């Protein structure tokens, strides 16, 4: 259950270790899209704010 | 000359328009370029090649 597309939810991530290989590996998603970042890189990428 | 560094002043301003110019390089690289980041290492790191 998550809220709608107007009232949409954001989620700040703070001191923890973020990894996208697991996600993109699974690829249960139909589409990626990717477009500041991509995921490949994601993976080397150390990212300040989730 | 002790008194004034005018007659040395043409010489030092050859000397700053070099610099000027090395400076001006500096300058171009902090320049976007219409490039998401100036960095070449930011754009490297956050997008695939």
């Amino acid at each position: 259950r998550f809220a709608s597309v107007y009232a949409w939810n954001r989620k700040r991530i703070s001191n923890c270790v973020a990894d996208y290989s697991v996600l993109y590996n699974s690829a249960s998603f139909s589409t990626f899209k990717c477009y500041g970042v991509s995921p490949t890189k994601l993976n080397d990428l150390c990212f300040t704010n989730v | 000359l002790s008194s004034t560094a005018s007659a040395l002043g043409k010489l030092q301003d050859v000397v700053n328009q070099n610099a000027q110019a090395l400076n001006t390089l500096v300058k171009q690289l902090s320049s976007n370029f219409g490039a998401i980041s100036s960095v070449l290492n930011d754009i490297l790191s956050r997008l695939d090649p």
